[PDB]
């Protein structure tokens, strides 16, 4: 395959973003409901983590066939 | 907690990983240059010597010319004082600073670790290490960061004190590979689990070569357990009782 | 069924001080059968990963 | 005849050549050997190590990483080293597990066990005093941890605990007085194992039958050597894997960092071998109630030979209950190795009430209703 | 050393009037079978209890983690 | 109490067939007998109940042992015409140990030792 | 079967019918094990041809 | 065996088990180990 | 015979008092037991780390709002109920042991979700104000014995 | 009887309580129980003393100065430890002498003597690798001569020797496997001797008369504990006064500096229990033969037990020519201490030819015509 | 020695804690090793300095 | 009276010494300790 000088793992990360909506979702439902807070403890690292978990195993072996 | 643990990092499809495999000594020449010019501006290494880089990483030749270039200090002389000189094969890496608050002192008060072990000294240490390099995200929502540090989800905590650091082309390789941020991150992850584990292509030859006269040895020791319990586990006794 | 030769056995076997030389020398053969089948699998399985791969490349 | 003659000659040839043995012993009777030749491993690979470890909190981990790195067979030796210790603690577990299955430990052999649990004692000690030698960051919070124990004695808490640390912390003197005890006490190891083996030469060992065996005995030097040697070998073939292909399964990242007294880390825990003590321990929320709960399952395994009952096969019920026993146990290995949760706290206390309810109410009163079951 | 009274006729053949290892490959699923119908019920009832308490265990885990989300 | 054990004991008793039952079929592939499980080294009162015995039982009882031990070293088991004849419940020994015990728990109430010792070697 | 068949499947990193044949046998001869001797290599032959008419 | 064994076989009985007097000066020997625990220590303002 | 073991019992006593007591502390580690902070080199919201007995104290310089924030922290949510004024000495500077009585671990400074010192071996949080609110520590941060001077210098020990 | 019924209390009684012994033994028969005393102190002081000493070049020196001033009673642990080497080696020599005088390694305690021999080979070496530790002036160039005369096996020579400095001289790694070594090597020691005096034990020990003595015996533990107390109490003293009194003038001066490898001092002398070898191997002028007289020494001192006729009294020739040798050995002593000068060669010389002449041709020729002279 | 021999001969193994009670007391002792520069460091910024 | 003795008394005669086979059956040992250290150390064409 050709190496690109450009970075391909933004791309292969964009790419496998899709096949994980359902994270991207409860991420995104935690993200407004925390909207109004005022104590400054209300955080969603939790369902973030999943989402990006999610895409990580998608797109790491992904990764390395573009990579030398 | 979940934040104080950090996101787990993928199991990466490293060429190094089964019995059988080497490491990949061009990566490792690639990752020592990533080293030079990226890593050691704030990073030590100070268990390595240009002497252990031979027969791995370069020549004898080569590794001369790399050390001629480092000053290194010396002494005590004839008249009681400290000079320089150049550096030579016994000598090892440089070191950024003179001290530990010196290098907190240059950045923030963290203290950035060396890294001759810090492969084999973390968890899952290459997949951290390289999702720890390619993986400056965006925070997400309520988590907030102070001024100095900057966000990414597999440090434990979440905030880290070292900034983005390798860009795409910052690195100008002799073998003509093309470097990427991402080639840049996975070469020094290659260097550096190399440095945590230097002797791993002997110690595997040996390992296979201990298994097999193991495993040959089993057979023989069991045909001569085998042969000398014969006698007992094939004798004849005859007695009146029947019960 | 399968048996030792006599005349093999009257040589090699028979005394101590003639069996432990020739147990040295088939010790000496096996390592070295040993470790040559165990370089060469480990050589052309890794071919083009070590270090003398590139440096015969680079002459 | 010519044994006959010198008195060195005739205690080998009585001891190892001649020793009449059950014909029917099978491989779970090989774990007294390998645990000696693991003993006699440990200390070969811990005398070639002593030649270059110095044991200065300036330059121990400095010894360490030149140890594996210049010093010729210096890896092999510190890897060896690392997991014969686990090898070994494998090894005298399964000793152990076989005892406490067949009840081995009764009438005429309650000496043998009672050394026994002293060897265990003192392989304990031995090996978490080894384990301080490296001077990591597990290395350094794990002897703090733990050596802060003794303040739970009131009074003269502190001061027993100022007294072993040689300061008012884990520092130079107690890295060094380490290295003196860790050096010294091996050496009563051996001298246990040689005591331990002539107490059970006295009467000679049980069978997988459970039953009187003085109608079939063979000599040991003829017979068991080659049954010993074969387990030998099978034990080396771990070994090399463990030495060369997975030298730090076994093993903690965080003693790769060099000790830290002023940033712990996130979970302090020992090596595997210690966690079911460790999960007892932190299974109670006091510290003086969690030791004295060590100390009675010591306690209980010193007063095995006299309360319990209750055997090999043919003795059903608790040849049933030893399984529960021994997930029980695995159990709280496992649960040693995680972090303080309700649920972990819960389960844990639940093991080790089980752990108690089978040392000191089954083995008794479940080995007495099956005799009179079987003999009544 | 322990006369012990008997009466009995023992034979015993020469190890090298018979063989060594060509049993052993007939006699292997036979004594496969056989440890495994014997040490049937202990190995199932430690696997039950061993799995089943840390599988209780690493759920209700999971749902304590799940529970401190927001 | 009293009637207590009146009605615990039946269930005791099957129970004990049940577990007679169980063991009797493991015993009876090695040729064993129940009162062969029991060890002169274990306990001393076996031990005098083993002298007291007429020496064709002893001759019988090391027998027996001797087969079981030679059936364990093969990993075998009686054929199937020795299997159908083995009893394992018939006792040589129970009556005499009995008696044995009875005396032991008679001298004791009147402060008296047992007149024997545990059996020591070397 | 199942576990085999799965094991195969990831080991060889693509799917065909070896996986199958592979499971097949291993089964045939799990369950053809201790018995007299037309029957181990039957077996494992007939679950085999299942799983490869499976396939 | 001879722990457990010998209570549930009825050999321990009143008139086997040591004497009321026996167990007094058996048990005198506790004050000796106080009293050489205040020897090897000597954690006392009791000299006055 | 009375007479010789009233020598023999003496110097037995006197042997292994000997042995036991060259385990105890050395001269240069009992000399190392005093030090001395300096208070002038310290800015308000930043910690500094001293090693006081080879043990990290948490000195921190704290604000008005700081203060206010500890003080305005009732008993009934304390685990071991005392107020921020018996616990220092000076509200600014509170000197403090970075050493938890649970088992002996090390906590950060700047973290946790009371804006104090979070203990990361069982996750067990700190105030600002050296009091426990979370986790399995039964009792509260060790305050050492300390007293001002004239130029700004704390004797600790 | 309550030692006939644990295996423990049975060897114990019998080897320690109740041992047979001749009741007409004198005070020279407490050196073995003295020897034995000085090897338990010396363990205890050196287990000790490696709870402070760091086995490191540039902080060895400085720790034996920490030990000495700072650690609490630390100078009188390192000051009983180096005097009781020399009160080991004095009573370990009073005791071969009265073994050589008795005639005691004679039929049937040829493997007592032959033990011996062996027990004071690692006596020699455990005391030589101890003296390099404090890394003096004194312990580095002694380990530079004494390691540096392996040149005089021929083409395998400085192979062996560089294998040993690990190194092109004596440097770190020397004196860093010369500590594991010198810790190893005192529990040989008292495996060696427990050896040794279980091989006494099958025959029992020799009288002053020299007669047989099998109707003449009375138990050890009561009448031979308190004669060996006394013994013990006169080496108390002589120790005390050597630790409080005068603890550095068994010493040399010289071991207070610390080792420099560019410059020498202008005497080389070991301690004073080295000195007759040290005579030995210097007066003769030749660095291979004075290595083959050494070894010579040793294996006339083996092929005693085979080669030497005559005991004590009533055999008065060979009792007038041991003082002859006793005068010898100690001018060899003597001349160990002093330069080399013409003369001093010339008097070593004719001192190391009489104790071949003694050792070789004196025991087994007068020996015999002492016996033809007595019972022929 | 500290008038003649101070400038040109080293008393290392000596600190000033050994000489309490033998010739000086604590106030006296404390007073001479006051008057002495010792290198101490490194401080926040990772530079050595000098103390009394 | 193990040595020197046995020769003194006239107890070692031309009988009760070794043969010359047993001689050489234990002087045949000299070649197996020889290839036992060539085996070891391995110095390969080393003989001059
Ligand atoms: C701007 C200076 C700087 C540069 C250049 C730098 N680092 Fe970092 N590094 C730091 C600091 C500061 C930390 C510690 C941050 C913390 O612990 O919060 C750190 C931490 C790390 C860690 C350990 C993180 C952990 O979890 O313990 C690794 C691994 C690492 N650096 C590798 C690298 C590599 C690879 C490079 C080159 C791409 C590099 N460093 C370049 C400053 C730097
Ligand atoms: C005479 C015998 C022994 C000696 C001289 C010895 C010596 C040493 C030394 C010097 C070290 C530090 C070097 C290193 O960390 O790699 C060490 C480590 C260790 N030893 Fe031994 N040892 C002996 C026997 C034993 C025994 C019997 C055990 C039993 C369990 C043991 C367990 C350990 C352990 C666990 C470590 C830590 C290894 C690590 O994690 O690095 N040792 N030993
Ligand atoms: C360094 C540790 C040990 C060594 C070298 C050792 C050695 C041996 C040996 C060689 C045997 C004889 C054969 C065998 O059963 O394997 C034996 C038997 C035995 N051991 Fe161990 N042992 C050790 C630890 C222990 C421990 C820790 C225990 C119990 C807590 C124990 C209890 C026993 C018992 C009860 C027997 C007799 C079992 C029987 O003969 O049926 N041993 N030991
Ligand atoms: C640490 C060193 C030694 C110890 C602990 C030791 C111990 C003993 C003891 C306890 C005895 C019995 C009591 C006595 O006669 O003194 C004895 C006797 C004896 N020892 Fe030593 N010994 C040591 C060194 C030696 C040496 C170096 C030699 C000879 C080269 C030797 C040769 C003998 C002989 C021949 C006897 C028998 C004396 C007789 O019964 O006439 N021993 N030894
Ligand atoms: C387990 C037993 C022993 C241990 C751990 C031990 C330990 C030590 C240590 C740590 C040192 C260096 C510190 C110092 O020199 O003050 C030393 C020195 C020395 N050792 Fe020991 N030792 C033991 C037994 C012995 C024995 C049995 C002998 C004599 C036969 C001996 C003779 C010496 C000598 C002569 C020195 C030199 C002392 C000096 O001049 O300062 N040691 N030993």
């Amino acid at each position: 395959v050709e190496y690109t000088e450009d970075d391909p793992k933004p791309q292969i990360e964009e790419d496998c973003k899709p096949h994980c909506v359902k994270e991207w979702a409860a991420y995104k439902a935690c993200a407004e409901r925390i909207k109004d807070d005022t104590t400054g403890q209300a955080h969603c690292s939790g369902q973030y983590f999943d989402f990006w978990k999610c895409v990580d195993h998608c797109a790491a072996p992904k990764i390395f066939a573009h990579l030398k | 907690n979940e934040a104080a643990d950090g996101l787990h990092a993928p199991h990466y499809p490293w060429g190094h990983e089964g019995v059988l495999d080497s490491y990949d000594h061009a990566a490792i020449r690639r990752g020592h240059k990533v080293y030079q010019q990226v890593c050691a501006a704030c990073h030590s290494m100070q268990y390595l010597h240009w002497r252990q880089l031979v027969g791995v990483c370069y020549t004898e030749e080569e590794a001369k010319a790399l050390a001629a270039e480092t000053e290194v200090e010396d002494g005590p002389n004839d008249e009681g004082e400290m000079f320089t000189r150049e550096g030579r094969l016994f000598d090892a890496f440089p070191s950024p600073y003179a001290n530990e608050q010196a290098a907190r002192y240059a950045n923030g008060g963290a203290y950035p670790p060396d890294l001759t072990l810090i492969s084999g000294g973390r968890h899952n240490g290459p997949n951290y290490i390289f999702s720890l390099l390619t993986g400056y995200r965006d925070p997400p929502a309520g988590i907030s960061i102070r001024e100095g540090l900057y966000y990414n989800p597999y440090f434990p905590g979440g905030a880290i004190a070292m900034p983005k650091m390798l860009v795409d082309g910052g690195v100008e390789y002799e073998d003509g590979t093309p470097a990427s941020a991402s080639q840049q991150a996975k070469d020094i992850t290659t260097f550096l689990a190399w440095a945590s584990y230097p002797y791993q292509d002997e110690m595997r030859v040996m390992g296979i070569k201990a298994c097999l006269m193991i495993s040959i040895l089993i057979g023989f020791a069991a045909y001569s357990k085998r042969l000398r319990w014969a006698p007992i586990k094939s004798q004849r006794i005859v007695m009146d009782v029947v019960n | 069924v399968m048996r030792l030769s006599e005349a093999l056995y009257q040589t090699f076997f028979k005394r101590s001080t003639v069996y432990i030389p020739m147990l040295l020398v088939g010790a000496y053969f096996s390592n070295e059968a040993i470790d040559y089948a165990v370089d060469k699998m480990w050589t052309t399985r890794n071919k083009g990963k070590l270090f003398s791969d590139i440096i015969a490349e680079r002459t | 005849r010519m044994h006959n003659k010198i008195q060195l000659l005739s205690v080998l040839n009585t001891h190892l050549v001649a020793y009449p043995t059950p014909m029917n012993l099978n491989y779970s009777w090989n774990g007294g050997s390998l645990a000696g030749m693991m003993l006699a491993s440990q200390m070969l690979t811990g005398i070639l190590l002593a030649m270059h470890y110095v044991g200065h909190v300036d330059y121990a981990f400095a010894s360490v990483q030149h140890l594996m790195t210049d010093v010729p067979s210096g890896m092999i030796l510190r890897y060896a080293h690392a997991n014969g210790a686990s090898l070994f603690f494998i090894v005298v577990y399964l000793h152990v597990l076989r005892g406490m299955y067949y009840g081995s430990g009764a009438q005429p052999r309650e000496i043998v066990w009672i050394s026994g649990v002293v060897i265990l004692l003192v392989m304990i000690i031995t090996a978490f005093i080894g384990y301080v030698l490296p001077w990591g960051q597990m290395s350094f919070w794990g002897a703090t941890v733990i050596t802060s124990l003794a303040t739970a004695i009131p009074v003269v808490g502190k001061h027993i605990m100022y007294w072993l640390w040689g300061g008012f912390s884990v520092d130079n003197p107690t890295l060094n007085r380490f290295y003196s005890f860790h050096y010294t006490l091996p050496f009563i190891l051996a001298g246990l194992s040689v005591f331990h083996i002539a107490a059970l030469h006295q009467y000679g060992s049980t069978n997988p039958l459970g039953v009187n065996s003085q109608s079939s005995l063979i000599s040991f030097g003829s017979y068991f050597g080659a049954k010993d040697l074969v387990g030998a070998l099978f034990l080396a073939l771990v070994f090399s894997i463990l030495v060369f292909f997975y030298p730090d399964l076994l093993g903690h990242p965080d003693n790769l960092i060099p000790a830290n007294p002023y940033s712990t880390p996130q979970h302090i825990v020992p090596e595997w071998y210690f966690l079911w003590v460790y999960a007892i321990l932190r299974s109670i929320p006091n510290k003086a109630m969690g030791v004295l709960a060590i100390g009675l399952v010591f306690a209980s395994l010193f007063a095995m030979p006299f309360i319990g009952l209750g055997g090999g096969k043919f003795r059903i019920i608790t040849e049933w209950l030893y399984w529960t026993f021994l997930a029980d146990v695995l159990l709280l290995t496992w649960l040693g190795g995680n972090e303080i949760t309700p649920i972990t706290s819960f389960v844990g206390q639940c093991c080790t009430a089980y752990l108690f309810f089978y040392l000191l109410v089954c083995q008794p009163l479940v080995g007495y209703l099956e005799t009179q079951f079987a003999h009544g | 050393r322990q006369n012990i009274p008997l009466r009995e006729i023992l034979y015993q053949l020469s190890p090298y009037q018979q063989d060594v290892i060509r049993q052993t490959f007939t006699n292997a699923p036979k004594t496969f079978l056989r440890f495994f119908k014997e040490k049937g019920v202990g190995l199932a009832t430690f696997g039950v209890l061993f799995f089943g308490i840390k599988g209780y265990t690493e759920h209700e885990m999971h749902q304590e983690r799940l529970a401190e989300r927001y | 109490t009293s009637l207590l054990k009146q009605v615990a004991l039946p269930v005791f008793n099957s129970l004990a067939t049940t577990y007679r039952s169980v063991v009797g079929a493991k015993l009876a592939k090695y040729g064993l007998r129940f009162d062969d499980l029991q060890d002169p080294l274990k306990d001393e009162d076996v031990a005098e109940a083993l002298r007291r015995l007429p020496p064709d039982v002893v001759v019988a009882r090391n027998c027996r042992l001797r087969r079981a031990l030679d059936l364990s070293c093969k990993h075998e088991a009686l054929p199937k015409d020795l299997l159908e004849k083995q009893t394992p419940e018939l006792s040589y020994l129970q009556d005499v140990l009995n008696e044995v015990r009875a005396e032991r728990r008679e001298r004791a109430q009147l402060g008296a030792p047992a007149p024997y010792t545990r059996i020591y070697y070397d | 079967f199942s576990f085999t068949d799965a094991t195969v499947e990831n080991m060889r990193g693509k799917h065909d019918m070896t996986s199958g044949m592979v499971a097949g046998a291993v089964t045939g001869f799990l369950f053809g094990m201790g018995r007299p001797m037309p029957q181990p290599v039957a077996w494992p032959l007939a679950f085999a041809g299942a799983a490869v008419a499976a396939d | 065996p001879i722990g457990v064994w010998s209570v549930f076989q009825g050999y321990v009985t009143p008139a086997r088990l040591p004497s009321i007097q026996t167990l007094t000066r058996v048990g005198a020997w506790g004050g000796v180990v106080v009293v050489g625990g205040l020897y090897m220590v000597q954690p006392w303002d009791w000299l006055a | 015979q009375t007479g010789g073991r009233f020598l023999y019992a003496s110097a037995a006593r006197l042997a292994v008092l000997k042995i036991v007591m060259s385990l105890s502390a050395a001269a240069d580690t009992m000399a190392l037991s005093s030090l001395e902070v300096d208070l002038s080199g310290v800015e308000e919201g930043t910690t500094i780390t001293v090693k006081w007995r080879g043990k990290p104290v948490f000195i921190r310089h704290r604000t008005d709002a700081e203060i206010a924030q500890s003080a305005e922290v009732a008993l009934s949510e304390l685990r071991d109920p005392q107020k921020d004024v018996d616990r220092a000495i000076n509200p600014k500077y509170l000197v403090v042991v970075g050493i938890c009585t649970h088992l002996g671990c090390v906590p950060i400074s700047g973290a946790g979700n009371y804006q104090g010192w979070f203990c990361p071996c069982h996750g067990s949080h700190y105030d600002i104000s050296g009091r426990i609110r979370e986790g399995p520590a039964p009792y509260n941060l060790e305050v050492p014995e300390y007293r001002f001077t004239e130029g700004q210098k704390v004797v600790i020990g």
